[PDB]
């Protein structure tokens, strides 16, 4: 498993996730992280990017998510299933996903991670996903539909 | 005693309009109770002291 | 029809009841009640109740609401189902009601209305309603378990 | 359609109709006309005539009724049935017509408007109408028996 | 529901179009919009495209149709029949066209909006469109065969 949930008093806030060897969660979600190996490091405020980060300990470094900057226009997967991607937007159908969901990662048909949700918004019919991407040169951005709640 | 006599008319204003208002207030508060409720009690003395 | 719909932008923002030829909505609620001839009605405030009242028109009277105080123990009749009544509190299960159905009626085993729900409590496994009904005396009271928010 | 009810709370206490391109509402009925397009009109009173009437909007102008001043004797009909007209009166048997049927037109056998009818009078074996009608010149006049009510 | 029709006297007279999420009605078409929620917006005028536009409700951002800027030669349809776009020119069989379609956008093989019709010229053989469309390099054009009349 690449994917941690972070718990404050027994129920789950958002999840963590490790992604090019590196932990990461959101400044927002509050609580310990299940697995200890993670819960232990010291992780750096990104409130540019609203996300807290840290080094992967070398025992842990075998369980890396491969990221990339390439996302074509698609389907991606998710937790709670596909991830539709158009005009630099992730959207997922209405009633998929919510409070709670913040910091899953996205993935596409190779297995590596193209973005990690934050939030969202509905959008009638369909959600509208605040995440963290890396745009064409591999820099790593912010996208934040607007009203997004955090999740 | 011209600013006397318009203090006086002044008050006896603001204190009779206060007092029937709170009076009229009263029997609102009162009788509301009884108005959406048809089928109630509605004690005789109710129709003496709030009305 | 017994119960009428309040419509403030096209949708339901709550529901106005007639009962013994008087028309009872919630005082919070705004728009306009889908009925021609209780849309003209002007009510009055009853600040004590969170409700406005008054009367219909005549041809209307004929078919009201029944009145009724007598509440032993056991379930009563709502639009969403059952609901059960101890203590003299009236509960429901949780998930069951919510915002938009505000001044809905309550009715007994034989017909005749006990309450209008105007709000409630949302609790771990139950929830308690928020509703105005009538004490031992027949006389008009408000029911507002502890944490009651309006619907 | 070709007749509109004339509603003032909700509820028809009269009738409209368009005749040769006009719109004919009674005078004594107030209130809404039960349409949109017909409804914005401003109209003209002929209070001697106990009627009120405009111009018919340009798309509503082929869908009206036409009229005749030929009333030979015989039967006509209009919306509650047969209709006697006889010794220059129109009458329907006792209880057929009443209050709520004003504005509404009597027909031949042709569809075509002979009367509008505004009131009526109860006699021994049928209720005399009050009604609006063309004289043998096919000028306007208001035929009315002795003693009619508004209807 | 993705293109509405607009309302002047009860009658169609052209469409407003949900499209990029962003609602775009003709100058010339005068009334209101059928759906309550797209005609309670206020909307911003561009005369240089005779078009009227306002951003869409919450719900409707993302039920609309969505644009291309890419439009080869080959067949486009739209609700009178197929559309022949040959020359840069949009051009319909003879008397497909008419009052009343002005708003209503052409669509491609794909359903995703081309351009939006506003007028036209009768050729002879077949007729030109008079249209809001968008340039090789994706910016509103507007673009009309001489002589166009608005529909």
């Amino acid at each position: 498993d690449k994917t941690f949930p972070i718990m404050l008093n027994g129920q789950v806030n958002g999840y963590a996730c490790v992604v090019g060897g590196r932990v990461f969660k959101p400044l927002h979600v509050e609580g310990r992280i299940d697995n200890e190996q993670l819960a232990a490091i010291k992780l750096k405020k990104a409130s540019i990017y609203d996300l807290e980060y840290g080094d992967v300990p070398q025992c842990m470094k075998s369980d890396t998510l491969q990221y990339t900057s390439d996302k074509p226009p698609g389907f991606y997967n998710w937790h709670h299933g596909a991830v539709q991607y158009e005009n630099n937007r992730f959207t997922v159908p209405r009633g998929v996903g919510g409070k709670g969901d913040s910091g899953r990662p996205i993935l596409d048909n190779k297995g590596r991670v193209v973005a990690i949700v934050l939030g969202g918004v509905n959008e009638g019919s369909r959600t509208a996903l605040s995440v963290v991407t890396w745009n064409q040169k591999g820099v790593t951005v912010k996208d934040t539909p607007e009203g997004s709640e955090p999740w | 005693t011209i600013i006397g006599l318009c203090t006086c008319v002044a008050i006896i204003m603001v204190s009779c309009v206060t007092s029937v208002w709170l009076l009229c207030r009263t029997r609102n508060l009162c009788i509301t109770p009884y108005k959406l409720a048809p089928n109630a009690q509605v004690p005789i003395l109710l129709a003496l002291l709030c009305c």
